[PDB]
């Protein structure tokens, strides 16, 4: 029992990190999002341009 | 959804697990115990307890005292022989 409560020494230390920055990673990527979108347009425009 | 969380819930689980009991159960067992043969009691009488200490403990363990009671009876018997016949 001492060695599986000593599986859990350091754990909160360092989950607190990995919720933190894990989520960051998740949710930091909006910017792309809306990046993808004027992505799409000139996709589009060099489509039609191509066409004509 | 999210960042979903199960490395913390230990707080409030450490109850019911079968560990758990075993873990209350000899933490107080332990205590109390006595360290190293503490508290015995090696000397005592009460003027038939030296009786009890030389011959009826687990390291004689001698049933002779019972030959000397049966001794004993031949002290008291055949004395009662003399009181009688």
């Amino acid at each position: 029992r001492i060695d599986s409560v000593s599986q859990l020494q350091n754990v909160a230390e360092t989950t607190k990190v990995l919720f933190d920055v894990s989520k960051e990673t998740v949710e930091l990527e909006s910017e792309a999002f809306e990046l993808k979108q004027k992505v799409e347009l000139a996709h589009e425009a060099k489509a039609v341009l191509d066409s004509w | 959804v999210s960042t979903l969380i199960p490395p913390k819930v230990v707080s409030s689980k450490n109850i019911g697990s079968a560990p758990n009991a075993k873990r209350i159960a000899n933490v107080v067992h332990f205590y109390k115990s006595l360290p190293q043969g503490p508290a015995p009691a090696i000397k005592a009488n009460t003027r038939l307890a030296r009786y009890k200490a030389k011959y009826f403990d687990g390291d004689n363990a001698s049933g002779k005292p019972l030959w000397h009671f049966a001794l004993g009876i031949i002290a008291f018997g055949y004395s009662m022989e003399y009181y009688f016949h």
